[PDB]
Order: structure tokens, then C-alpha cells, then sequence
């Protein structure tokens, strides 16, 4: 996948394809993880 | 001050009043201050669709994850898209209809299978395809007119040659055609590379949404802890699609009529919002700010407030079950009251309630 | 062998082998309605139809043996008379 | 086991109303659609009107008709409903004053609208019908659907009226055409009527005897007027299920079928026999012979009692002295 984002300041979504922006924040994946419907770590990601 | 109160209730003392005298049914509950059971039954999940399974399936594991009679859910048009996917619950399904021609917004990455010999010439093209549009679906497949309201193109990579753009856009509305139309003006050619949908109706990726791995955690929670919070707190009311439009809300006795599609009477009327224009589309509440139906306004607000007689809205789609509000005399259980007949005598000799004083 | 005939396309750009053409027409074509030049020949079909309601686009796929890039602007492309639905037909 | 069974016009359909399920069709009642006899079908319906019917909804109507004020009887609806004439019905009374022999047909020129609907809307095929009994008695139920909801409605349709017309159906939420049981008394048109009645005061939003005999009223008019009058409410009912994008189906499996056949095979001396005979049997009626068994407890499972609509009434205004004179 290609579409990044890097939160704005007004707390929004700002996109972008680069990696790392021209001011040198490191950009996040626009998409989810995938989802397997046989998680059994539920119990562990709830605690956090 | 009301303006801190939740949903359809922010601004109650806003609306203007027509009735004094009423009382209030029992019946019901408000939306917020929901039992887990028909809040959930009443529940819409602003959900990320992850890139990959079809809308379908991943509603389906909603579904076997809830566990509820039905799920339906407010588009599909195309099926790797990521973002916003309005899943509903039960009774909220009655309102997928207009979540699916509800318009929506996306973020896009074309993919020209050539560098542009000018730069700006996307930018340019994408302007051009605004408005209405002709737009026949790609891969029973007819040439129909589609709006796109705004775009803008947010980035452009001519070496790389992906663009990433914003669309705002009609519901029926195909961005893979777009990006081959695109292509086509621009004689290089192209294809849409990616695509995540960043509002659907009235819930954008900003408005509580949350992942099938909060989903799956919520429901453990419950599952293994009686914890609900979680629970719901990822399942927003059904209401909640509905702060837009403006309201009037319906006298307690009057509310069940408006559940079997009659219009709204006079009699019927409690309290209406400032500059409603007639035919506009209204939603109908509950004193306990439940969305009844969505209905047409037929009287403009000062038609409203100098009425005697006259009809107030129609139905155009029934939301609330039909004997919520049933209009109950307080009588006593009949059935009950001729066991008792039979324990005291009093029956007539065929075993029937005596027509005596 | 076609009969009476009008005015559809004049050629914008090639496209991967299709024809571009920007519309002059104010009716509608059909789908793979054929597409002639003006010595009347069958120079291939309508493909896509595209563009805002008042710039109206379309693409000709070529017909056999014959190059997309073997044609300059302003050279027009004709369509038989009774392959075209107003525009009305798509409006509510 | 293996074959479904058959449902709708003369038999002929299937799977149809299985799918709609799926679909958003809440006017379908069977649990088993596909798999149900016709027999089964009325075992079903008849235990499930029982369950739906509720009775303190059904008292609260009837007090309020007769004992309520002037703004409790206006929210209600119930006294303008019974003043009120579907225009259809209103067509009819007009050409019966007029005429001076109120015995023959009413003609009728179909509207250009209505010529339109029956080129367009419907099936253009013969129809051969051995067994057409069943299907003038499903003439007889919509009808009462149809009048029922053109006066609860006060003329104007609404985004429900084809689930109000689909519930007071039971050929059309039941897919039953039988209607009486077969194990191991009344006529079928005197039961077609009592279901009428019966469905009536369980399912709508005005559950009043009076008005289930006011509908019933107004379907014997229509039939006096005959079959082009007939047909005219046809293509209203029709429509109504045509467009709608969930109940189209009923035009599909039932409504489609019928209209088409009723144009052409209908037969004028039938529907004038089958109003004279549904009079007979409405006027033999009364509120003695609409029951319905509803619940008491018991513990030591749900115990029913049986009461006529009439008994229910007597309870309601014994125990509305006591209310009134206590305090």
C-alpha cells in the first residue's frame, strides 16, 4: 500500500505518498491492520 | 442550557413550542440511556474496513462476532477500498437504504501508466471532471450521470506516476472509472491504484470509527467480564446518522401512529424547529429524543406556529417498532379478570361474561 | 453499406491504442455504435462515453488494421444518424 | 424432503418469497415458506393471530371510541375514519343515487393512466384455471385490505400501506388460500370475512369492530358495482405493491397473476353472486363469533382462555365503574 497520513494540526488526517515528510515527520500507513477472525489475543491487547 | 445534552436532544429548548398539556408514557427508552440488548439493536458501527475482505464477509464477521438477526451496511462500490463502512445493526437497518445514497467522500491514488509532459495537466483534468458526470460501471452495465460536488489533487509524483487526490461525490459514484477517465483526457492512460473512503453520509473517518479488532475485543470483554462500556462505546445510536436534519418531536400518545406510516396531525405536534421549509426532510422524536421515522415536512414553520387544523409531515420511512408507544388504558389484564369469573362464579351458564350491571 | 450520417467526434489524442475524441454532437452515441470518417469507411465503434454533461467526450476503438496515431486534430469522425439518444434521456 | 412447496397464483410459484426474507420482507409470516402445506399454512396463521392478537390494545381502542374526550378521540382518529368514504366506494353511492335501476353494473370508462397500467404492469397470457373458487375468495380478501387501508388512510397511501394491505391478507402474509382447516361448520366466504375481522383488530394501527365491518361494508358495494369496478381497485392495489422495492414480490407470486386473469376470465355473474353471498354472511356475523385465546399464567406454562371481543368489552366497562367510583 501507498496512502500515508501524518495528523495535522486541527488533529486531522493529512495524506500523502511520502515516507517521510518535508519537515521530517515520519508518515503512518492510511490503512487498518488486517483482521483474522480467530484472534485469541484479545485478552492480551485489552489489558493496554 | 440543554446544549451539553447528547444527539437529537443538543438544543431542546430551541425548538418552539406548540402544546402545554400532555403526559408522558412510560413506555421507551432515550437513546443514549439505552439497555445493552436494543442499544445494540439499535446500534451503527463507523467501521475501517480493512483492504480485503469484501464488505460482505467482513459485515458477516460482525455479525458472528455480535451475534444479531441482521446486519446491512452503506456501500460497496468498490471492494479493496479501505475506510468508512457504516455497519448496522437490527432495527437500524431500516436505514441503510439512505446511508447507500448517501453521499460520499475519498481519497485517491491513480495510477498514469505514462509521465505527464506537464505536470499540471492532472490537476487540470481533474478539475475538468467535475459536476455532473457520464460514468458507466466497470467489471448489466448501463451509462448513467453521477455529480462530483469538489475534488482537489493533493500531491502529484510524475516520476513514480501516482497521484493522490480528494472527491467528493454522489452516491453510485465509481472512483476506478474516474481514474480511467483521467487517463483518458490525459492520453497517457491510467488506473485506479488505491482507494480509502474517508466520509460515508454523515460519519467521516474522524467520528468514532473503530477496527474489527475493536469489535472482536468489545464483545470479549462483555463475553468473559459483563463489562459493557467498551461495547458501547464502538456502537453509536442509530440517531446518531440523523443529527442533520432538522426535528420536530411528537406528543407521547401520537408517537405509535407515525410507527405505522400516518401522517402527523396538529393534535399530534409538540414542538418544531426554526426555519423548516415545506417539503424539506424531517426527522421525527420521541420526548426522549428517539428517532420515530424520517419524514416530509408539509407546513413551513410559520405555517406551524399559526395552524388550527392541518397535516404537519408525512412518513417517509418508519424507523421505531410498531407497539413501542402502544396507548394502554390502565384497565386490567381481561384474560386474567374471567379466570377469576370462573373462581367466584359470576359466569353465566354458557361460560360467558354476563352482559349484568 | 451506411446511409445518411453526422457529425460525432473530432479527434483529441490516442489512448492505448483508442481514439479520443473531444464531442460535437449534441446527442448521445450508443455503445459500439459504428464510427466513420468522412469518405463514409468504418473506421471502428464507440467504446467509452465520458466528460461533464456539457463537454461531453467519447473513445473510438479502432477497427482492424487500423493505428490510433495515424490521425492529427481536427480530423472528424461521423456516426449514423440513427445511433444517437438525446440527452434528455439520462436527466431526471 | 425434497420439493418445495408451491405457493401463490393457482399454485404456480416458489422460492420468490423465501429470497425477499433476506431482503427486508416483513410481511411474510411463515417460518417455513418453502415447506409448508396448504393445511399447515392455516394451523400456522390461526396460532399466530392468536399470539399477535393483544387485547388490551384492543380495549383501549374500543374505550376510547365510546368514552373518551374530545382530545383523547382526536389524536386517536377512530370518529372521522368511520365518516369517511374511499373514492372509489364514493363513485359507486354517486352512480347509485343517480340511477334509477340501482340493481345493474356500474359502467366505467378506465382512465388513460389506468389503460396504461394494464398494457405495461401485467402478464399478456391466456389463462387456463380449473379450480378459480379460491381465487374470487382472494378477490374478496384484498379487497377488504384495500378498503380497510383507503379509509384508515383517509384516501391517501403511505410508505406502509402495502404492509397494512399484506397483513389484513392472509393470502398474502400466509400465502394462504384455504383458509378454512381440513382434520381428520361455515361457509368459506363467512370465514374469509371472519378472517378479515379477526386480522383487523391484531394487526393495523385502528383495531375497532366497527371498522372492520365498515370496510366490509364498502367491499360489498364495490362488488355491486362489478367487475369493472372491481378491476379498478385491483390496479390500485396493484401498483401500491409494484412500487414498492421489497413488496413488489406479491405482484410477482399473487397480484400479478390475479389482475391479469381477473381482466380476462372474470366473470361479471360471479363477483354480483359472490356480493350477494358475502352480505348474507357479514349480516349473520357478530361480535359473538370473533374469539381469540389469550393468556393467564400457570405455575405448577402459559394457559389460554378463550373470549369473544364482546366479553372483553364487559370486563373493560365492569372495571371502568370501579375506577370511576372508588375514587
Amino acid at each position: 500500500m501507498h496512502l500515508m497520513y501524518t495528523l495535522g494540526p486541527d488533529g486531522k488526517r493529512i495524506y500523502t505518498l511520502k515516507k517521510v515528510t518535508e519537515s521530517g515527520e515520519i508518515t503512518k500507513s492510511a490503512h487498518p491492520a488486517r483482521f483474522s477472525p480467530d484472534d485469541k489475543y484479545s485478552r492480551q491487547r485489552v489489558t493496554l | 442550557d440543554t446544549s451539553e445534552w447528547p444527539l437529537l436532544l443538543k438544543n431542546f429548548d430551541k425548538l418552539l413550542v406548540r402544546s402545554g398539556h400532555y403526559t408522558p408514557i412510560p413506555a421507551g427508552s432515550s437513546p443514549l440511556k439505552r439497555d445493552l440488548k436494543s442499544y445494540i439493536s439499535s446500534g451503527v458501527i463507523n467501521l475501517d474496513k480493512p483492504s480485503n475482505p469484501s464488505s460482505h464477509e467482513v459485515v458477516a464477521w460482525i455479525k458472528r462476532i455480535l451475534r444479531c438477526e441482521k446486519t446491512g451496511h452503506s456501500g460497496t462500490l468498490d471492494p479493496k477500498v479501505t475506510g468508512c463502512l457504516i455497519v448496522c445493526i437490527d432495527r437500524a437497518t431500516r436505514l441503510v437504504k439512505s446511508q447507500q445514497g448517501a453521499g460520499k467522500e475519498y481519497v485517491c491514488i491513480v495510477r498514469l501508466h505514462d509521465a505527464l509532459k506537464d505536470e499540471k495537466d492532472l490537476g487540470r483534468s481533474l478539475e475538468n471532471l467535475t459536476g455532473a458526470l457520464f460514468q458507466r460501471p466497470p467489471l448489466k452495465r448501463q451509462l448513467r450521470v453521477r455529480t462530483i460536488y469538489e475534488s482537489n489533487l493533493i500531491e502529484f509524483d510524475n516520476k513514480r506516476n501516482l497521484g493522490v487526490f480528494w472527491a467528493s461525490c454522489e452516491a453510485g459514484t465509481y472512483m476506478r472509472t474516474l481514474c480511467v477517465h483521467l487517463g483518458m483526457l490525459l492520453g497517457v492512460g491510467g488506473h485506479m491504484q488505491e482507494l480509502r473512503r474517508v466520509r460515508s453520509g454523515a460519519l467521516s473517518e474522524n467520528d468514532n470509527m473503530v477496527t474489527l479488532h475493536d469489535v472482536m475485543d468489545a464483545q470479549w470483554v462483555y463475553d468473559n467480564t459483563r463489562d459493557e462500556s467498551y461495547l458501547r462505546s464502538i456502537i453509536q445510536p442509530l440517531e446518531t446518522l440523523l443529527v442533520g436534519y432538522k426535528r420536530i418531536v411528537v406528543k407521547d400518545s401520537a408517537v405509535n401512529a407515525v410507527c405505522y406510516g400516518a401522517k402527523l396531525m396538529i393534535p399530534g405536534l409538540l414542538r418544531y424547529e426554526e426555519g423548516i421549509e415545506l417539503y424539506d426532510e424531517i426527522v421525527l422524536i420521541t420526548t426522549k429524543g428517539e428517532a420515530i421515522a424520517v419524514a416530509i415536512a408539509q407546513m413551513s414553520t410559520v405555517d406551524l406556529a399559526s395552524c388550527d387544523h392541518g397535516v404537519v409531515a408525512s412518513v417517509k420511512r418508519c424507523i421505531m417498532e410498531r407497539d413501542l408507544y402502544p396507548r394502554r388504558w390502565g384497565l386490567g389484564p381481561v384474560a386474567q379478570k374471567k379466570k377469576q369469573m370462573k373462581a367466584d362464579g359470576k359466569l353465566d351458564k354458557y361460560g360467558r361474561v354476563n352482559e349484568n350491571t | 453499406p451506411p446511409d445518411t450520417v453526422l457529425e460525432m467526434g473530432a479527434f483529441l489524442h490516442p489512448c492505448e491504442g483508442d481514439i479520443v475524441c473531444r464531442s460535437i454532437n449534441t446527442k448521445i452515441p450508443y455503445f459500439n455504435a459504428p464510427i466513420y470518417l468522412e469518405n463514409k469507411t468504418q473506421v471502428g465503434k464507440v467504446d467509452e462515453i465520458l466528460g461533464p454533461l456539457n463537454e461531453v467526450f467519447f473513445t473510438i476503438k479502432c477497427g482492424d488494421g487500423v493505428q490510433a496515431t495515424s490521425f492529427k486534430e481536427g480530423d472528424k469522425f461521423y456516426i449514423a444518424a440513427d445511433k444517437l439518444l438525446p440527452i434528455e434521456r439520462f436527466l431526471p | 424432503g425434497i420439493l418445495k412447496t408451491k405457493y401463490g397464483f393457482d399454485n404456480l410459484y416458489d422460492t420468490v418469497i423465501s429470497v425477499s426474507t433476506s431482503n427486508g420482507n416483513d410481511i411474510n409470516e411463515l417460518d417455513d415458506p418453502e415447506h409448508t402445506d396448504a393445511n399447515d399454512r392455516v394451523i400456522e396463521r390461526l396460532r399466530k393471530e392468536n399470539l399477535k392478537f393483544d387485547p388490551e390494545y384492543y380495549v383501549s381502542e374500543y374505550m376510547t371510541h365510546k368514552y373518551g374526550n374530545e382530545e383523547d378521540l382526536e389524536i386517536n382518529g377512530i370518529k372521522e375514519l368511520l365518516k369517511f368514504t374511499p373514492s372509489i366506494v364514493k363513485q359507486y353511492l354517486q352512480w347509485y343515487k343517480d340511477s334509477t335501476n340501482p340493481n345493474l353494473v356500474m359502467p366505467i370508462e378506465f382512465t388513460d393512466e389506468e389503460q396504461k397500467q394494464m398494457q405495461d404492469n401485467l402478464p399478456k397470457k391466456s389463462y387456463l384455471v380449473e379450480d378459480i373458487k379460491p381465487l374470487y375468495v382472494t378477490i374478496l380478501s384484498v379487497l377488504f385490505s384495500y378498503v380497510f387501508e383507503q379509509i384508515e388512510n383517509e384516501g391517501t397511501h403511505t410508505t406502509e400501506s402495502a404492509w397494512t394491505m399484506g397483513k389484513l391478507c392472509p393470502q398474502i402474509s400466509f400465502l394462504d388460500q384455504q383458509l378454512k382447516q381440513v382434520n381428520e361448520d361455515s361457509s368459506l366466504i363467512k370465514i374469509a370475512i371472519i378472517t378479515g375481522i379477526r386480522r383487523a383488530l391484531s394487526y393495523p394501527l385502528h383495531r375497532n369492530y366497527d371498522l372492520a365491518m365498515k370496510a366490509w361494508t364498502f367491499v360489498y358495494y364495490i362488488l355491486r358495482g362489478g367487475k369493472r369496478l372491481v378491476i379498478r381497485a385491483l390496479l390500485d392495489i396493484h401498483e401500491t405493491f409494484r412500487f414498492h422495492d421489497v413488496y413488489y414480490v406479491y405482484d410477482k407470486v399473487l397480484l400479478d397473476d390475479l389482475t391479469a386473469w381477473f381482466i380476462s376470465q372474470g366473470s361479471e355473474n360471479v363477483i354480483r353472486s359472490l356480493a350477494l353471498e358475502m352480505r348474507k354472511e357479514q349480516e349473520s356475523l357478530s361480535k359473538q363469533d370473533i374469539e381469540f385465546e389469550c393468556i393467564a399464567s400457570f405455575n405448577e406454562e402459559p394457559e389460554w382462555e378463550t373470549l369473544n371481543i364482546r366479553e372483553m368489552e364487559i370486563l373493560a366497562e365492569s372495571e371502568y365503574r370501579e375506577q370511576q367510583q372508588n375514587p
